[PDB]
């Protein structure tokens, strides 16, 4: 059983290998050759957004497209106002070293989590006029990557210790534990139903997860090193991953491989921020070469630069609107393109 | 997918020869610094010896200088261990242990816990 | 109204920059460190009205490749050390040649004939300053392995980061971020 | 020893033997579709004049 | 015994126009980049700024003097000189300002973080301003003559202005008198040839000679007594008071590494 | 009879030569007396 097992995990390693190349009738980059590319995509620094003092490892838009949170590692929790670079809030956090950084679709709660193991619940909208801590939920045994609201009253949130998990704001206690990655979970994506979410640890490999039931549906390979960003196609049917191989590959939940991988000779950073356009066919992504390199999602074909940072890139997403992109950098500075 | 398979191990008497191999797949082999690590019978794992992406700057622990030798080829995506006149304390599970990223001179990769870059290990008694 | 709903959102807006502005006092006041050898302590200690401020990672996993360019921008890192040797001289490889931590300075504090064959051709440096006490094996113990330590710094200094190896004090710490943040400022200067 | 995580690896690869593949020409065609179908939809495929752009 | 004033002239010339299209360059490429703006570089700036103030007053003494216009003693005349021993006073309470950051950076270590912009450009700009005030008060009192430029003997009037220059002088040798002996100590420790520690030593101490203002007491006053110093005096001083501007612009803009990377980056997007 | 200081440089080339060419250009006038 110690290694009959082993020989038997491969036995199903090889046929999932066969029936995944039995339906590769074709590429993407083979049926695509024939659309028109999209034209050198110039987009230039609309708004600076200055106030950290120290690194930004994360952002978040709002849902309607102009209120934004940010985290930087000075322990600040920051939601400015893209239209008018007001800053709105300023939440003085517990720890220091935050990582990550939600807004709720509500605009009522952010969250926010890092080395303390611990994922703060912050209610914006109180009677009394300031933002207090609503929640915190501990018990997570590593530092959080990643953290999504599905409701306000619901969180995904993935951890270091090989572990996501679904927890109840209200109670406090995880509804679900999402396991079976073998590396630290270092993003997380929900798709746009709120029925199913994916995401990348160091393993390697990125994982389908069943939101209601728990189970993992789809096991993603592909990359060769750590996966340190992820995100959904608009649509919900595809999903793009970047790692430290310095690629970024795009994979089909339904045809269960990748598709397209996006890479190139002069690079040679890893890929920190993964995020789509309203439409999918831009795929930003953000790189230890303190820029950002804009894709052709369906022709793998460089399309654009976002060059205005002073250092690593760390943090990048794109408003539900698809009007403007955001981007943080350890320079700690927000940049907000058009 | 990244796959390290060892192979070469076996039951040898103390004082032989032993050869242990690495076929390396799912990664450009070049890219990357290949170690190897062992995992003596009650103990932990610890770091045997390391080589650099071409093969310039190896690195081997100071238990197995002058009789282990680490040697790879990028031409095949194999690692090497030549290990001369064994002796009773190197038996142990030896693995091939790859560190996470590619044209970096650091490498984090004798973690107790899972890590996912080294294979299943090869069994070598002494 | 157009325009009292942005006086309203500027008036908030100076409030939010003058508290930001006084945290900019504080931050840059304090000297982050990194204890490394809940989810992470702090040691709030102050030495001559200097303020520090200590990290002790704590309930973490043993893969520190992730978390550990968090600890980019402190001052130094206190790396503490007690084969358990040629581990602590691996992790002290990976944490010098990080491309992150590579403007970040070590504190290394220093608390195995067999597992080093070169020990045993090993004399003593004349340049070594021990106190009346120290049998001869000791001594030749504790600057072999400082000598370990320094053939990593020496091989990838460059100029960014330093090493600063002790015998086992928060003096120390004190005396050697000075030194770190006096190096720094000649840097800027091109004075180095 | 530690086999219930060898063997559960056998369960979960047992799960992701069984689920549903379309050709990735099938599945290709519809990433197509959708950004041809939401091409104009997209400010930052096709340039937004200054009168409907908030950040100018 | 003339021949040697005639080509001092054309050096202050050669000099004020050298130095002064390097210091325009020089103070654009601190605000384009705003990356790099730092209380450092902040005081490196408005020193900047302090130099072409200087260099561009001095064009305005050397074309609108005459001795038609220093015997007429008209007010503008007065003006023009009053304003440019403001902009000299304020090139030294620059230099004392750059003296006592980078002494503080280095011999306090600890105190820089109580260092605040406000205290630097209230030194800076604001500090001559008494100082210059009462200068013309005791100069429209006594020795209201040739264009407030002329030195009648047993006066002392222009140690108004001239006192405090004078003691920034003395206080900026203090100043780097430590800086250039504790990087000394940082050389033996880090470095094992001596004679490098010596290339660096002294690189270190000709390159603060300029930013600290020492240039000036290298050969602060001559003797006398014999044409042969006074002809070194004059071309002496006036090749490092006109290419003072140029040498802080080069080595503190230009040759710095961090501005030369960053203006590469900006090479790279075109 | 005062030595001049490296402060006071450019007023000492300008009291230099505003009495240096007022006394050339009387010289073209001493021919006229």
């Amino acid at each position: 059983e110690l290694d009959q097992l082993r020989q038997e995990a491969e036995q199903l390693k090889n046929q999932i290998r066969d029936a995944r190349k039995a339906c590769a009738d074709a590429t993407l980059s083979q049926i695509t050759n024939n659309i028109d590319p999209v034209g050198r995509i110039q987009m230039r620094t609309r708004r600076t957004l200055r106030g950290h003092l120290a690194k930004i490892y994360a952002m978040h838009w709002g849902t309607d497209s102009r209120l934004l949170v940010s985290a930087s590692q000075d322990g600040k929790l920051i939601i400015w106002d893209s239209y008018t670079t007001n800053k709105v809030h300023a939440i003085p956090l517990r720890s220091s070293w935050v990582m990550t950084c939600a807004y709720a679709p509500s605009g009522n709660y952010v969250a926010c989590g890092g080395l303390d193991n611990i994922c703060s619940i912050y209610n914006l909208k109180t009677r009394e006029g300031n933002v207090r801590v609503s929640r915190e939920l501990a018990g997570h045994t590593g530092y959080l990557s990643c953290c999504r609201f599905l409701d306000d009253n619901q969180i995904v949130t993935s951890s270091g210790d090989t572990t996501c998990a679904l927890w109840d704001i209200e109670t406090g206690q995880q509804t679900t534990t999402f396991t079976g990655h073998t590396g630290d979970v270092m993003s997380l994506s929900l798709a746009p139903d709120t029925r199913l979410f994916v995401s990348g640890a160091c393993d390697a490999s990125a994982k389908l997860w069943d939101v209601r039931e728990g189970m993992c549906r789809q096991t993603f390979t592909g990359h060769e090193s750590d996966i340190n960003a992820i995100c959904f196609f608009p649509n919900g049917n595809a999903f793009a991953t970047g790692s430290d191989d310095a690629t970024c590959r795009l994979f089909d939940l339904r045809a269960d491989q990748e598709l397209m991988t996006y890479s190139h000779d002069n690079i040679i950073c890893g890929i920190t921020s993964v995020s789509f356009s309203k439409s999918g066919r831009l795929l930003l992504a953000g790189y230890d070469d303190f820029n950002c390199n804009v894709w052709d999602a369906l022709k793998a074909d460089r399309a654009g630069v976002l060059a205005g940072h002073d250092n690593r890139v760390s943090c990048l997403g794109v408003t539900d609107d698809g009007m403007a992109v955001a981007t943080g950098s350890w320079d700690s500075f927000l940049k907000i393109w058009n | 997918q990244v796959q390290l398979q060892e192979s070469g191990g076996g039951l040898v008497q103390p004082g032989g020869s032993l050869r242990l191999s690495c076929a390396a797949s799912g990664f450009t082999f070049s890219n990357y610094k290949m170690n190897w690590v062992r995992q003596a019978p009650g103990k932990g794992l610890e770091w045997v010896s390391d080589i650099s992406q071409s093969g310039a700057s190896i690195s081997y622990t100071g238990s197995v200088k002058g009789r282990f030798t680490i040697s790879r080829d990028n031409a095949k995506n194999t690692l090497y261990l030549q290990m001369n006149s064994l002796k009773p304390e190197d038996t142990a599970v030896y693995y091939c242990a790859r560190c996470p990223a590619p044209f970096t001179r650091d490498c984090f990769d004798v973690t107790s816990t899972t890590y996912a870059y080294r294979g299943q290990g090869t069994q070598v008694t002494v | 109204d157009q325009r009292n709903e942005e006086k309203a959102q500027r008036e908030a807006n100076k409030k939010i920059e003058k508290q930001l502005q006084k945290d900019k006092q504080v931050y840059r006041a304090t000297h982050r460190l990194l204890l490394l050898g809940s989810g992470i302590f702090e040691t709030k200690f102050q030495v001559d009205k200097v303020n520090f401020h200590m990290f002790d990672v704590g309930g973490q996993r043993d893969e520190r490749r992730k978390w550990i360019q968090c600890f980019n921008d402190v001052t130094a890192i206190i790396f503490v050390v007690a084969n358990r040797l040629q581990e602590a001289l691996k992790l002290f490889d990976s944490i010098w040649n990080n491309k992150w931590l590579r403007d970040t300075s070590v504190i290394l504090f220093l608390n195995i004939e067999d597992y080093f064959p070169e020990f045993a051709r090993y004399t003593t440096p004349e340049d070594a300053t021990p106190e009346p006490g120290e049998d001869p094996r000791v001594t030749r113990a504790k600057y072999f392995i400082r000598d370990e330590f320094l053939r990593i710094s020496t091989a990838s200094g460059d100029g960014r980061h330093y090493c600063y190896p002790h015998f086992t004090n928060i003096r120390r710490v004190f005396n050697d971020c000075r030194d770190i943040i006096q190096r720094m400022h000649l840097r800027q200067y091109e004075l180095l | 020893a530690s086999i219930a995580q060898a063997r559960k690896l056998v369960e979960q690869l047992k799960m992701e033997a069984n689920i549903d593949r379309i050709k990735v020409s099938k599945a290709a065609a519809d990433l197509m579709a959708y950004c041809e179908a939401h091409a104009k939809e997209d400010p930052l495929l096709t340039p937004v004049p200054a009168s409907e752009n908030p950040f100018r | 015994s003339k021949v040697h004033y005639h080509v001092a002239v054309i050096i202050n010339y050669l000099g004020h126009c050298i130095s002064l299209v390097a210091l325009l360059v020089a103070f654009v490429l601190f605000l384009r980049l705003r990356s790099i703006r730092c209380l450092r570089n902040i005081i490196h700036w408005n020193l900047i700024s302090a130099f072409i103030l200087r260099n561009a007053t001095w064009f305005v003494v050397q074309l609108t003097m005459s001795p038609e216009v220093h015997q007429s003693n008209v007010g503008w005349c007065r003006l023009v000189t009053a304003a440019y021993n403001y902009f000299h006073v304020t090139n030294f309470f620059w230099m004392f300002g750059e003296g006592c950051y980078l002494h503080t950076a280095i011999v306090l270590t600890y105190t820089t973080d109580r260092l605040r912009k406000w205290m630097f450009i209230c030194i800076g700009w604001g500090v001559p301003f008494p100082i210059i005030v009462a200068w013309a008060i005791g100069k429209l009192y006594y020795d209201n003559e040739k264009c407030w430029f002329g030195k009648r003997p047993g006066v002392y009037t222009d140690y108004i202005y001239q006192g405090p220059m004078i003691l920034v002088l003395l206080i900026n040798f203090i100043f780097l008198f430590n800086i250039v002996r504790i990087l000394m100590t940082k050389l033996r420790a880090s470095t094992t040839s001596e004679t490098i520690q010596y290339r660096k030593a002294v690189k270190a101490t000709l390159v603060l000679l300029p930013l600290l203002g020492i240039t000036y007491m290298l050969f602060f006053v001559n003797p006398g007594e014999d044409e042969v110093s006074r002809v070194v005096f004059i071309y002496f001083n006036s090749f490092l008071e006109s290419f003072q501007g140029f040498f802080v612009s080069v080595f503190y803009c230009f040759l710095n590494s961090e501005v030369r990377s960053a203006i590469r980056k900006r090479w790279h997007r075109w | 009879e005062e030595p001049p200081i490296s402060l006071d440089l450019t007023f000492h080339l300008l009291r230099e030569v505003l009495e240096m060419a007022r006394a050339e250009q009387l010289a073209q006038q001493a021919h006229s007396n």
